[PDB]
DNA sequence: CCCTGGAGAATCCCGGTGCCGAGGCCGCTCAATTGGTCGTAGACAGCTCTAGCACCGCTTAAACGCACGTACGCGC
């Protein structure tokens, strides 16, 4: 699995900024948003990996991601 | 197995406050996670409050202090009044 | 063995006092848990639940909806200032954000 | 005839109004899932993910990116601009303490 | 005790901005900084008041202030 | 109630400001005076509960925490000022920083 | 009985294993505390303390001072990127901040 | 009088172990003690949470290892895990 | 209008005091250490079965790219 950071396509970032009320979206901010998303995922998924490793499991459940987001002050409801 | 859930109590509270509205599975799951997270926050605040003054017990004053520490504004006072009313009706 | 009456009915409440007390006991939170602590906790949870469901019903009536959808719950949470400050570190799934547009963005 | 030729900004406002009231997920499910898989491959080669775990990751990432875009737009309006910039994102991350 | 919000003097806010590396300091920053400090104190001192009222004490200790700063993610060391 | 009523130095702005920045950034002592901050603390506390006292060390901890928080807020405000192609901070920058911080 | 050898010397450690175990037992964290958990906690605490004190000593030597002052500790925390991420939400009294100047500030 | 628990002499011994030519003031000592208390509380709470989420009643060395991987980031976390593993292997030897 | 030489003032290195907080020492006592003893949570073996991994049709809304110009980013 390589070059999946391009999977977050340009209209996806367009829609994400439109949800946030952005008027104009630059051409250079897509790479920056991809990097920010990569950093956030490399934190949260790594925390969930540690949770799954401690949980004696090889499959990352939604609950482990839930407290992985909770421990960083970003608690998510509904899972 | 049996899994603990808060669906029916939230449902009857909803029927008490608004009997003309329903709820969905996703909305129930959001409400369950919200009430559970508030439970852990208030219970942990009460546990820390007991641990600060070498208190071996958690009383209603622990929950009231946790509510005033967590809930801002008039929400904390309303929750404190509701808890006081429930405590007086309990005895 | 007399009649089994729940503490929620004696306190005029719908949330379970006994389940809250059991989760406090097995939650390793303290060595002892008082009698009034689960009653106070259940009363606070009941008040917060009633307020959130009332605001969600108001938002659903504003959207011509008679079923509570997580969009309505997100609108109810973010519309109230106290709920927005309390749940500032809270992510809500299938809720979006408020439909607010800045003044300089309008043409 | 001539085309209608919408001025720049009107379709932006229409999309803002449409997405600010719709709760659908903007990021496609499979590319985000595969990005999650290659990110987790650096920590554990023999790992699996539940569908609801990917759902929770997608929702949390979407909400975090939407909040970051809101802060970026507010900083752009603060900086006499309407176009979001990478330096605005860097400022928003530095104020929030994530940079 | 009245008009105690003016105790935080204008050169005190100027020196606080100098510690933060602020090049130029506007004349309207002082009232806004006083209001922000008043809001922060009205949160922290109220939390310490609740902490002191919980412990059946009449004067507030530095440990309760430390707890009130710690519960909001602004933990303070040395007290 | 009963009353009827040769050439001077002339330092340009900015250089002495940077001098003070370098002097206070490497410094350690407290910038805010003790008793005005203590009196403000008592005035704020008297609105919540009367007949309340603060010890010297509690006032010290509150003063240092408030100074650090305001220094971080001023750092974010200056960063937004340079971000907005400016060297002078505005209260709207402070409001923007508070909004981004979530408070 | 036998010689009362401390658990810190048995594990090659300086932080008290027994004090950590007692604080874990009375700290309302778990019903039971394992054997290796206080040793692991004391090892992590000693490594963090040693790294922070070494960085503070280096900062004091840059300032050429013998005694460690809170300025040295604040410089040690803020200079290290790992310590900056670990203690981002930490306020250090009597320490100030980093003496850094923006590029556009200098004339 | 009353004996209050503190890590003043332990942090002092660590300082003399790693830097045998410097001293430490009481304010810096109290700052280090507060840092030790905060890190101890954070790791203990994380270990208690990890025990609770797996429906397990005890806290083992793996709980502390997961807590220091979750809290400490990066190479600091890897070095902390290595030091903890070395201390566990020395304690059980 | 720009480059270079001379001097006013905040800042930095250094000699001398000493002093008051830091380092080392005396007990000793209360928390740390040793041994046994069980209830019991936890490590391990076998079943399974329900949800996840991989590939396939397909079709269709989602996405890359090119042409044009006017709101806006940037220089003055």
């Amino acid at each position: 699995l390589r070059d999946n950071i391009q999977g977050i396509t340009k209209p996806a970032i367009r829609r994400l900024a439109r949800r946030g009320g952005v008027k104009r979206i630059s051409g250079l901010i897509y790479e920056e948003t991809r990097g920010v998303l990569k950093v956030f995922l490399e934190n949260v998924i790594r925390d969930a990996v540690t949770y799954t490793e401690h949980a004696k499991r090889k499959t990352v459940t939604a609950m482990d991601v839930v407290y992985a987001l909770k421990r960083q002050g970003r608690t998510l409801y509904g899972f | 197995t049996r899994k603990e859930s808060y669906a029916i109590y939230v449902y009857k509270v909803l029927k008490q406050v608004h009997p003309d509205t329903g709820i969905s599975s996703k909305a129930m799951s959001i409400m369950n996670s919200f009430v559970n997270d508030v439970f852990e926050r208030i219970a942990g605040e009460a546990s820390r409050l007991a641990h600060y003054n070498k208190r071996s017990t958690i009383t209603s004053r622990e929950i009231q202090t946790a509510v005033r520490l967590l809930l801002p504004g008039e929400l904390a006072k309303h929750a404190v009044s509701e808890g006081t009313k429930a405590v007086t009706k309990y005895t | 063995r007399a009649k089994a009456k729940t503490r929620s009915s004696r306190a005029g409440l719908q949330f379970p006092v006994g389940r809250v007390h059991r989760l406090l006991r097995k939650g390793n939170y303290a060595e002892r848990v008082g009698a009034g602590a689960p009653v106070y906790l259940a009363a606070v949870l009941e008040y917060l639940t009633a307020e959130i469901l009332e605001l969600a019903g108001n938002a659903a009536r504003d959207n011509k909806k008679t079923r509570i959808i997580p969009r309505h719950l997100q609108l109810a949470v973010r519309n109230d200032e106290e709920l927005n400050k309390l749940l500032g570190r809270v992510t809500i799934a299938q809720g979006g954000v408020l439909p607010n547009i800045q003044s300089v963005l309008l043409p | 005839k001539k085309p209608h030729r919408y001025r720049p900004g009107t379709v932006a406002l229409r999309e803002i109004r449409r997405y600010q009231k719709s709760t659908e997920l903007l990021i496609r499910k499979l590319p985000f899932q595969r990005l999650v898989r290659e990110i987790a491959q650096d920590f554990k080669t023999d790992l699996r993910f539940q569908s609801s775990a990917v759902m929770a990751l997608q929702e949390a990432s979407e909400a975090y990116l939407v909040a970051l875009f809101e802060d970026t737009n507010l900083a752009a309006i603060h900086a006499k601009r309407v176009t979001i910039m990478p330096k605005d994102i860097q400022l928003a991350r530095r104020i929030r303490g994530e940079r």
